[PDB]
């Protein structure tokens, strides 16, 4: 199943202040209009492709969406990502981890690390080396869709992990909904505010 | 904008080289922002 | 030409007679300026021992990478190690390592035969370039070698050799006869700097000593390795917490947050060339107004830096 | 004077007072003199 | 409806090019008078609105 | 040869055969720092 993601998408793409000013951009952004595939986490995580990167949304009342695993092969064969939030803080990790054949949460090693109603959105990429996250929240008032309407996700974490990354999964809550899309390099011309903040911008 | 040079904020030339290139990366600058003036200056005598 | 706005004037026009008129003045005031400098107030020393020290280097095959991060960077002491006998930089120079600043680092490390050598710089090519070990041609950092003959010859077979930055090992493998016997032929140990410079808060920074933070002053400043010439001043500006620096609508740096304490601080140039001198003929007075084009009349004194001319 | 107007940033930045050297003069004439 | 005149414009040639780097500044007195005769011509179109 | 200049100055020193790279006027260390140092602009000939 699919729906058309309308604006969302748009991130800051450097850690730099711009105020009042249209800029100019080239970065992996989603594309605007585009088509980005529908999941229920009630009654489903495979594992996607990654491409070159993820715009990633949950629609949200319940947590049972708590985390992602990103890498290749998935199988301890090779180093994966693994990213899990328990309601009390955030873990991150990069091993050769032996994961389930189904990968749930419960009701060798380089990096590690430790910190519908809702709308939770994140965006993830991995370039030079460096694997980066993004996020955004609001309230919503749809159940089916992405909500017509612009934001822009600001910056998570960064992450130096060196990872040749091909594949991806979500990870759930087991003994709620969520979308993928995936980035493009795409020119975006993007508007600053006089609170140095993006209000709207071009594909 | 760079003109061909390491970086197009002149401060990073000064910070990042020393004289033997970096002012020929500071003439990369100078070069492309005056030849960048004279064609504005160009363009408001036509105008004017 | 820095005595008065006549003067001023008569430099400005490269003449000694003046025609009554009111002149634009170019800026040959003094500004006598002072240097200020703010890196991280960060206390680990970074680890760079842990490779121009240890025991071996890697294979040129299967080269080992060090990162380096949230650290001192004395490269001082390492640059007065006596055995680099030779030592490259790109798009920097090595006299600037002690005076600037980075998010983070990566070392790469292995062993060439001396013959070799040559072919570790951007945009080389050849039997090890093109095949184990290519560097970027838009590269920043530097290359550092010597011969090891000392430590690395014996012949030492266990010693072996076959994109920017690829690693790959039916394989082409081949072995070194580094004997002491051996003049390029001998064994040569070698690390590779490579400097990330985007705009992240930096992390690895050179052994300069940081300073009081003066602002409203005329100051040749520096926080993170981003240097300018201006005054310092405090201001609204709402950055986000991830934001580090902020830009004028020429994508010119006009704003900066103090690693130190997370205080935003703008950028004014102090040259104030927005000056002119309104003068009957020097053949009628040596007597001139001056009009300091559009600021309020209290702010003058402020505007030209007045006490320091 | 109402039908002309600024929305172009080189100008309507240095009139909300840029400082890259450039910089606008006024007339000689203000508007109540024309 | 006739135009008349046109926004004067100064640039100051050294802060545009050089932005107070004095280092810079140095390097473009090797240009010469280039940077003089575009203050010139700006002059001369600001005095003739 | 053709050249013919106002006076001329050797400098002249032994030093380790490492650090001929360090006199060059771009370089530094301990040699190109500590004990001789060339200017930046240097006009002249390095005979080693």
């Amino acid at each position: 199943a699919y729906t058309n993601s309308f604006t969302r998408g748009v991130y800051y793409p450097d850690k730099v202040f711009r105020s009042s000013v249209l800029h100019s951009t080239q970065d992996l952004f989603l594309p605007f209009f585009s088509n980005v595939t529908w999941f229920h986490a009630i009654h489903d995580n495979p594992v996607l492709p990654f491409n070159d990167g993820v715009y990633f949304a949950s629609t949200e009342k319940s947590n049972i969406i708590r985390g992602w695993i990103f890498g290749t092969t998935l199988d301890s064969k090779t180093q994966s990502l693994l990213i899990v939030n328990n309601a009390t803080n955030v873990v991150i990790k990069v091993c050769e981890f032996q994961f389930c054949n189904d990968p749930f949460l419960g009701v060798n090693c380089t990096f590690e690390y430790v910190s519908f109603k809702n709308l939770r959105e994140f965006v993830f990429k991995n370039i030079d080396g460096y694997f980066k996250i993004y996020s955004k929240h609001t309230p919503i008032n749809l159940v089916r869709d992405l909500p017509q309407g612009f934001s822009a996700l600001e910056p998570l974490v960064d992450l130096p992990i060196g990872i040749n990354i091909t594949r991806f999964q979500t990870l759930l809550a087991l003994h709620a909904a969520y979308y993928v899309g995936y980035l493009q390099p795409r020119t975006f011309l993007l508007k600053y505010n006089e609170n140095g903040t993006i209000t709207d911008a071009v594909d | 904008s760079n003109f061909g040079a390491i970086s197009s904020v002149l401060n990073d030339i000064l910070s990042r080289l020393c004289p033997p290139e970096a002012e020929v990366q500071i003439d990369r600058l100078i070069t492309g922002r005056l030849q960048s003036l004279q064609t504005y200056v160009t363009q408001q005598l036509i105008r004017a | 030409c820095a005595l008065d706005p006549l003067s001023e004037t008569k430099c400005t026009l490269k003449s000694f007679t003046v025609e009554k008129g009111i002149y634009q003045t170019s800026n040959f005031r003094v500004q006598p300026t002072e240097s200020i400098v703010r890196f991280p107030n960060i206390t680990n020393l970074c680890p760079f021992g842990e490779v121009f020290n240890a025991t071996r280097f890697a294979s040129v095959y299967a080269w080992n990478r060090k990162r380096i991060s949230n650290c001192v960077a004395d490269y001082s002491v390492l640059y007065n190690s006596a055995s680099f006998s030779t030592f490259k930089c790109y798009g920097v120079c090595p006299t600037k390592l002690n005076d600037l600043c980075f998010t983070n680092v990566y070392a790469d490390s292995f062993v060439i035969r001396g013959d070799e050598v040559r072919q570790i710089a951007p945009g080389q090519t050849g039997k090890i370039a093109d095949y184990n070990y290519k560097l970027p041609d838009d590269f920043t950092g530097c290359v550092i070698a010597w011969n090891s003959n000392n430590l690395d010859s014996k012949g030492n077979y266990n010693y072996l050799y076959r994109k920017p930055f690829e690693r790959d090992i039916y394989f082409p493998l081949q072995s070194y006869g580094f004997q002491p016997t051996n003049v390029g032929y001998q064994p040569y140990r070698v690390v590779v700097l490579s400097f990330e410079l985007l705009h992240a808060p930096a992390t690895v920074c050179g052994p300069k000593k940081s300073t009081n933070l003066v602002k409203n002053k005329c100051v040749n400043f520096n926080f993170n390795g981003l240097t300018g010439t201006g005054v310092l001043t405090e201001s609204n500006k709402k950055f986000l917490p991830f934001q580090q620096f902020g830009r004028d609508i020429a994508d010119t740096t006009d704003a900066v947050r103090d690693p130190q304490t997370l205080e935003i601080l703008d950028i004014t140039p102090c040259s104030f060339g927005g000056v002119s001198v309104i003068t009957p003929g020097t053949n009628t007075s040596n007597q001139v107004a001056v009009l300091y084009q559009d600021v309020n009349c209290t702010e003058v004194p402020v505007a030209i830096h007045a006490d320091q001319l | 004077f109402n039908k002309v107007t600024l929305a172009d940033a080189g100008f309507i930045k240095q009139y909300g007072d840029k400082f890259n050297g450039l910089t606008v003069l006024p007339p000689l004439l203000t508007d109540e003199m024309i | 409806i006739l135009p008349v005149s046109m926004t004067k414009t100064s640039v100051d040639c050294t802060m545009y090019i050089c932005g107070d780097s004095t280092e810079c500044s140095n390097l473009l007195l090797q240009y010469g008078s280039f940077c003089t005769q575009l203050n010139r011509a700006l002059t001369g179109i600001a005095v003739e609105q």
